[PDB]
RNA sequence: UAAUAGCUUCUUAGGAGAAUGACGUAGCAUGCUACGC
RNA sequence: GCGUAGCAUGCUACGUCAUUCUCCUAAGAAGCUA
């Protein structure tokens, strides 16, 4: 097990084992016996503290793992969970998700929580006239794979504005971006 | 603790120990780090240090791993192993490694001592990793040498829990940080080691201190606390966000018929909108600072956090927005430290609001949605990570002239810095020139204009304005006493005593001088508002007293003469001493 | 106290995509499952801790039968009989875990380690001694829980101080850990569900019953709608073993203590102190001993019921018939103890009513026939008493009767029970909701519980928990002890891997090799060990 | 397997909420908290999955404290 | 163990072995001075091994006696935080009107419960929804305890400052219930 | 902020006990040898 | 035939070490139930 006390008992194992295919008689087979025995135990003790050490090293780097990991752990996980929400969201694979968050990449994202009963009010912000026109047609206002009706278009300026104007040679004339607000259908 | 590598970006544990700022480092990058270096420490997650009752023998390369500990040539166990060998340092993620060759520059950026003036050079071509770990480092070796520290005894163990402290009298004394260090120094005889790493935190009753220390040995009477090192934050976002190019305007919401004014610059106000940092170069008093209000006024709905690396310019944007700019929302951010006076007008300190004023050292982590960055002439790549690190905008705005005055660069004292060196958008607008341009003179005289229009620029700057002939010149010797180290010229401020009596419409005047102290004397003498040349940039003027001191390459140099002579917007009296400087301007000659 | 009041929340869980993904990976999580995720974390907003404070409300001062409440408290002593108690030096008691909360204020400065260390024995044992003389009224605090459920509604427990808890220990101690350590009683508190423990408590219960038939109820609002006056009589049935060791007046300032930090004081709900109207905090010295004594109660008050409630005339049995005459003449006739007559009622209810308590959760083995001419308490026995002596109602669609006694009972403590083949004979062997595995597995509430590779031992606890699923017939509620058993696999393949990218060095002692396969849990419900 | 998916993503996208302090507006948090539960107790698809929709549209709202753009190019 | 003086003893029986193992003398000879090696070496080993368990022992008594120092030194702590705060709790008190509830009591004992209600000189009023509002704390002053209170500050659930004409029926929606009042004694 | 009680798994440390094997010392018995009686 | 001394074998007692198992305590991590 390359160890000085493993050549002495690999000398032994040699010696006695020679002297054993001679084999004859039997004071020097005895006293050699006695040797090889020494011989086992003197390597055998710091064979056995050796596990001690290799045991011992086990507390060092299963408590090194354990710690490092553990503010690893600490250290990504809010933005990496983000990630992970996001991964796993995309995952479901819902129009009205998809839809919902390819507008809100756009900047189309809504001022406050999308109601769910009928007619109850949504004000989102409408940062395009590419935006308006996918979304907005006639007076009506598909958003989440649902149908909305207008009740406001507003501006920055917080000026009352009505709906006929946003048209293509008319659009940079508006306060960009526009404020709607809608109720559900 | 583990971390990252710095050259190569690869997981390791092994911090080099005799490296200024203790980064972290890789297995075969330390290996050519501690190979070819004079840094022979290395600290794993424990230190390599021999463990022998009595031993130092803390290189890496001659050490040997047996069992658990670390050991000599003379103490090595009989089974064992080198820890640098196959080319590499023992030490966590040992083959999961890849090295590089910016070790050929990382050994010059972590051996240098920063007093030379090509190391400063070597610190703005290389890579960016290597560019973030250069100005680490440099902060970290100006913090130890430039005002260092005073010697501080214990003179009694009261308790574990507070401290007793005495200031040697006759130099100063460092505060209180978590990121200072004052380093055990009982040197008599008798052990000059290391006892430890300790800072101080005062009480507020009796003569105590509640100290924070990282070592388990209790005081001697003779054991000594002096502030070695220092411990700079480690910024991780580059100096200058990757540039990406846009075809439509995004994020923002141009107005229609804006102003009057800004109407010259709507075509710029496009060129800022679709690209994601853009850079704006002129001569001083063009309307760099008047652009960032030309930007707000052009982009109405969106937040834009204004900042500079001073408070003079912040100031004189708050007063350019403060008559341009809607009063009622516009905010100005202050310290916690509020050490000097700030422009209190507007809400202070107020984060939320649309119209935010700072300074780099002070911004909170929020977002923005513009981000115009002024005089990165005051700028180092510290102060450019900073605001990218904490300010995460969708355009960035960098206005300056690197004609105009670097940072201090207290270390800088052998050699001369290019203006293209300053900074890494230095290096962008004079390498590949800046995006756009405005060069026009309506601050200083036609005379005093067409001067400096010959010294730093030559001869692309005119004025519309007319030469009104009190640009005075003299040449005296104003014999120099050098008493603060810093240069007091009393004949100097003589002859200035008695040609101010001849004019008197110079009583409204300002005093200008290189030396900080001649500078503040001047304040009893003749009673005029009084500045430095580096405090006095940006605002304007009317009747300025400059007076170079000394012949030297301090006070000497044409870009300090710039600023301090192109402040007076209509005349201005120049108090001399040298000649190849006095050959080319175009004054009065008295 | 403080000048603003407080809003506690519940954050909720934290998924484990790993085992998610594994898990889905694996066949499970369908439409048309049989196993789905049933357990979640559920979160609450800022007003979830004086909300379920307010389900005090339920809590009516109610006036028990008092003729015949001193007689069910002589038939309750005489199931508690067998074990001996007394109180203890404060060198004597043990705690379990040292980092638990103190309480308030005690909570400001540290845990309850800093009280057990400061205080020395001495006087430790003189404040025991001064409660015993002395009433010391206590601050409780209401603390919410952050664990898996079923439904979502926020779960409070109530944080009893150190003041009262060190007392509660050295007077209740011995008793508790006398109960804790027997086998083969009526209340099975510290017997194992494992080693085949489970098995010997079921057939433990089956100890001669005439035609066995299995029954369980439950009680609604258990710990809220408890009188006062089932709360003192527990706490003195519990104290019926200081005949030696205490005097009167120390007995009597004991129970005082107890209703003063136990049943009716100050709580403490988001930085406010209110007024408890009564029932047990769930949180002190003695509360599943104490409830296992309200639920022995309310089984022969049952039983007592039901047997006064028959008619008489109809009584086939003529001993029985003479047996509730006595009854009725030992209720309303007598005002001391009649001891003989109460050994002939506790026998009569071990022959025909034997029980089975841990502390809300009873599994009894009535007889049939008895129930059915009326004889002793059935379901509608203990609705009655619950609505008379509870104020609350019960009704039967939570409670189960079991006429097979093959399949063991519906559930006890939420786990269900089978017939399985051992070796050569049969034992039952409990197992749980697979739904309650995968949410505990998939749901984990903490950070360090995600990686999973730090934790194997939470994964081996969950296999050795779901063991018993394998044996039963629905093959996708066995399919989740190999789905952990291939996660501990798989978990301990990169544990490895990763351990060897950031060394160089392969584990020499990699112990590991037993936790995925079924040897280890299968010898843990054998009943050698 | 498309409803034991929804049940785990309302679980992480109301644990992003706390970590962006949501939990601070308790207005807002009430319907969050709301939302969470109701969908933890949902049979059907849809009105889990509009329910869904309004529980993620408090993060849309949310101008800063995300930035949206990051977490959806490389994935 | 490697200080005793039987190692000495072991050490010199093993140097007379050596050495007479370089002499070579007879077999009697080196029998006896074996068996003064073998008695020497029972002695020493059984020392050693004695005073193992001794330096066990030792470090043992060592920690358990470090542990009751730093137990000591955090009841010292706990006690001058107890002790401060109660006499900041004393210091916190209405002496004036608890003298006098006090005084008028008989034996000197009153219930609990009616020490806030007769001698706080600030109440909270929390209330769930508009309602309540309407009917227990209406206006600026009210009559709660058999004593007139003015309200000084109405807070919501997020410790916001919300003004007195802000809380109406319709304008109910927007405020994040409960408020809390807050009151003092007049 | 995070209660009481019970059960179970895993890891370490210490003690005690048991069993097996090895070396050393002491005691008893058998066989043989040197010398003396 | 006896004694002393020496060697070999067997047995007993004691000291030490290695291996395995059980238990008792302490500490730590985790899971389940009421
Ligand atoms: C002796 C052992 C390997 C023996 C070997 O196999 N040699 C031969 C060469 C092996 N090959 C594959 C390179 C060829 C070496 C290799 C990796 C070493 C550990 C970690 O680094 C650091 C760790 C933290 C602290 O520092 C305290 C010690 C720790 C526990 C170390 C202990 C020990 O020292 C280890 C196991
Ligand atoms: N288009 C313009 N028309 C009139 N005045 C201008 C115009 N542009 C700039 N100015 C004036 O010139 C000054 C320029 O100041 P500043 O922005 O500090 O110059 P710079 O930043 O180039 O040093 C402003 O105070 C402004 O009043
Ligand atoms: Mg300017
Ligand atoms: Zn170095
Ligand atoms: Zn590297
Ligand atoms: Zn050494
Ligand atoms: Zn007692």
């Amino acid at each position: 097990s390359s160890l000085p006390s493993y050549a002495a008992f690999a000398t032994a194992q040699e010696a006695y084992e020679q002297a054993v295919a001679n084999g004859d008689s039997e004071v020097v087979l005895k006293k050699l016996k006695k040797s090889l025995n020494v011989a086992k135990s003197e390597f055998d003790r710091d064979a056995a503290m050796q596990r001690k050490l290799e045991k011992m090293a086990d507390q060092a780097m299963t408590q090194m793992y354990k710690q490092a990991r553990s503010e690893d752990k600490r250290a990504k996980v809010t933005s990496a969970m983000q990630t992970m929400l996001f991964t796993m969201l995309r995952k479901l694979d819902n129009d009205a998700l998809n839809n919902i968050i390819n507008n809100a990449r756009d900047g189309c994202v809504p001022l406050n929580i999308i109601p769910l009963t009928t007619a109850a009010k949504l004000m989102v912000v409408i940062p395009d006239y590419n935006t308006y026109k996918n979304t907005c047609d006639g007076t009506t206002f598909t958003y989440a794979s649902a149908l909305w009706e207008i009740q406001q278009v507003v501006d920055a300026d917080s000026k009352i504005v009505q709906l006929s104007e946003i048209s293509m040679d008319n659009s940079p004339n508006l306060a960009w971006p526009l404020i709607v607000t809608a109720l559900r259908a | 603790a583990v971390g990252a590598c710095v050259l190569c970006n690869s997981q390791t544990s092994l911090r080099c120990g005799a490296c200024i700022r203790r980064p972290f480092l890789c297995c075969k990058c330390c290996y050519d780090h501690v190979i070819s270096t004079s840094h022979k420490l290395v600290l794993s997650v424990n230190p390599y240090v021999c463990n022998a009752p009595g031993c130092d023998v803390t290189d890496v390369t001659q050490l040997y791993l047996g069992g658990m500990s670390y050991y000599c040539k003379s103490h090595k166990p009989p089974i064992s192993f080198p820890l640098c060998a196959n080319g590499q340092v023992f030490g966590l993620y040992k083959n999961t490694c890849v090295g590089s060759d910016n070790v050929t520059d990382f050994n010059a950026i972590a051996t240098c001592d920063w007093t030379n003036a090509g190391d400063y050079i070597l610190a703005n071509t290389c890579t960016e990793r290597l560019k973030l770990f250069a100005a680490e480092t440099l902060k970290a070796t100006e913090e130890t040498f430039k005002l260092s520290y005073g010697i501080a005894t214990v003179r009694e163990v009261l308790s574990d829990r507070e401290l007793h402290l005495s200031w040697e009298v006759g130099k100063p004394r460092p505060p209180l940080n978590r990121n200072y260090v004052f380093t055990g120094y009982r040197v008599t005889k008798n052990s000059k080691v290391q006892i430890g790493e300790y800072t101080f935190e005062k009480g507020d009753y009796g003569d105590a201190v509640v100290y924070r220390g990282t070592t388990t040995y209790k005081l001697n009477v003779g054991d000594y606390f002096v502030l070695t090192s220092h411990t700079v934050m480690p910024l991780s976002a580059p100096t200058l966000v990757p540039q990406e190019h846009y075809v439509r305007i995004t994020g923002l919401y141009p107005t229609l018929n804006i102003s009057d004014e800004f109407s010259s610059n709507v075509a710029n106000y496009q060129k800022v909108g679709m690209q994601k940092y853009s850079t704006l170069q002129g001569p001083p008093g063009t309307g760099k600072s008047h652009f960032a209000i030309g930007l707000a006024l052009y982009y109405p709905s969106a937040r834009i956090v204004y900042t500079a690396c001073s408070h003079a310019a912040v100031d004189a944007l708050c007063e350019k927005a403060l008559k341009y700019l809607p009063i009622d929302k516009c905010s100005r951010i202050i310290p916690a430290r509020a050490r000097v006076e700030c422009f209190d007008k507007f809400k202070v300190n107020s984060t939320l609001e649309q119209y935010v004023f700072c300074t780099v050292n002070a911004l909170p982590e929020t977002t923005a949605d513009i981000v115009v960055f002024d005089e990165i002439s005051m700028a180092t790549n510290y102060d450019l990570s900073v605001v990218n690190a904490r300010l995460r905008a969708k355009h960035y705005v960098y206005i300056g002239d690197p004609a105009q005055l670097p940072a201090p660069r207290t270390l800088l004292t052998k050699g001369t810095l290019e203006p293209e060196y300053f900074n890494s958008v230095c290096r962008l607008m004079k390498t590949i020139g800046p995006d756009m341009f405005l060069g026009t003179c309506r601050r200083c005289p036609a005379e005093i204009v067409d001067t400096v229009s010959a010294l730093v620029y030559d001869n692309k700057l005119k004025a519309h304005k007319d030469k009104s002939a009190q640009c005075f010149k003299m040449f005296y010797k104003g014999v120099i006493t050098h008493d603060v180290s810093s240069a007091i010229n009393r004949p100097q401020i003589g002859v200035v005593r008695e040609f101010l009596t001849r004019n008197p419409a110079w009583r409204k005047a300002v005093f200008i001088s290189p030396y900080n102290s001649q500078n503040a004397v001047a304040s009893k003498i003749l009673g005029l508002p009084t500045q430095t040349v580096d405090s006095s940039q940006g605002s304007e003027y009317d009747y300025v007293i400059f007076t170079q001191t000394t012949e030297t390459a301090h006070s000497c140099n044409v870009n300090r003469f710039n600023v301090a002579i192109t402040r007076a917007k209509v005349g201005i009296l120049c108090i001399m001493s040298d000649r190849d400087l006095y050959d080319k301007l175009q004054f009065t000659s008295l | 106290l403080t000048n603003n009041v407080a809003f506690q929340t519940v954050k909720p869980g934290n998924f484990n995509k790993d085992f998610y993904d594994f898990a889905v990976s694996k066949g499970f999580f369908k439409e048309g499952s049989s196993v789905e995720l049933k357990h979640f974390f559920f979160a609450q907003d800022g007003n979830a801790a004086i909300s379920d404070y307010d389900y005090y409300r339920y809590n009516l001062p109610t006036m028990c039968d008092i003729r015949q409440l001193l007689f069910v408290v002589e038939v309750v002593d005489k199931y508690f009989d067998c074990y001996d108690g007394g109180c203890i030096n404060a060198n004597q008691v043990i705690v379990n875990n040292l980092d638990k909360s103190a309480g308030f204020p005690f909570n400001k400065w540290g845990k309850a380690r800093l009280y057990y260390d400061s205080m020395s024995y001495e006087d430790q044992d003189a404040l025991f001694a001064y409660t015993k003389r002395n009433v010391i009224p206590t601050i409780t605090q209401m603390n919410l829980k952050y664990a898996i459920s079923a439904k979502n509604r926020a779960r409070t427990v109530a944080g009893v101080s150190i003041c009262s808890t060190m007392t509660n220990r050295q007077f209740h101690q011995k008793l508790l850990k006398s109960i804790a350590a027997t086998r083969g009683a009526t209340v099975v508190i510290g017997t194992s569900k494992f080693y085949g423990g489970w098995h010997n408590m079921l057939k433990t219960v089956y100890s001669d019953v005439e035609n066995p038939h299995l029954m369980g109820w439950d009680y609604p609002k258990c710990d809220r709608a408890m009188p006062n006056m089932l709360r003192i009589m527990a706490s003195l049935v519990l104290a019926r073993k200081h005949t030696t060791c205490c005097s009167l007046s120390h007995r009597f300032y004991r129970l005082a203590n107890e209703c003063a930090q136990v049943l009716s004081e100050m709580v403490m709900c988001g930085g406010s102190l209110y007024v408890k109207p009564g029932g047990t905090s769930s949180g002190d010295a003695t509360t599943a001993y104490a409830n296992s004594v309200f639920n022995i109660c309310q089984a022969v008050t049952a039983n007592v019921n039901a047997l006064l409630s028959t008619d008489g005339n109809k009584i086939a049995d003529k001993y029985v018939r003479n047996l509730q005459h006595r009854l009725y003449e030992c209720l309303y006739r007598n005002r001391d103890v009649d001891t003989d007559f109460v050994n002939e009622f506790y026998a009569y209810l071990r022959k025909h009513f034997s029980m089975m308590i841990l502390s809300d959760d009873a599994v009894v083995c009535f007889n049939s026939t008895y129930a059915s001419q009326g004889l002793v308490a059935s379901i509608k026995n203990f609705k009655s008493v619950l609505y008379y002596q509870n104020n609350v109602f019960m009704s039967e669609a939570k409670c189960w009767t079991e006429t097979d006694l093959t399949k063991g009972p519906h559930e006890f403590c939420s786990q269900h029970t089978m017939l399985v083949k051992q070796g050569d004979d049969y034992v039952y062997l409990p197992y749980p909701d697979p739904s309650r595995i995968l949410g505990a597995g998939c749901f984990v509430d903490d950070i360090v519980k995600t990686d999973g590779t730090l934790m194997i031992e939470r994964f081996v606890s969950l296999a050795i928990d779901a063991y018993p699923l394998t044996k039963h017939p629905n093959q996708e509620y066995a399919d989740v002890f190999h789905l952990y058993l291939q996660y501990i696999r798989k978990l301990h393949d990169e544990l490895t891997g990763h351990m060897l990218d950031m060394y160089s060095v392969m584990l020499t002692n990699d112990n590991t090799s037993r936790y995925w396969e079924p040897e280890f849990y299968e010898a843990m419900y054998t009943p050698h060990t | 397997s498309k409803m034991s998916d929804v049940k785990c993503t309302s679980v992480v996208l109301l644990s992003v909420l706390q970590q962006l302090r949501v939990e601070s507006s308790s207005k807002l948090w009430a319907q969050c908290v709301q939302l969470h539960n109701d969908i933890l107790l949902a049979k059907d698809t849809t009105e889990a999955f509009e329910k869904m929709v309004s529980l993620l549209s408090v993060l849309l709202s949310m101008q800063g404290a995300v930035d949206i753009n990051k977490l959806c190019e490389e994935m």
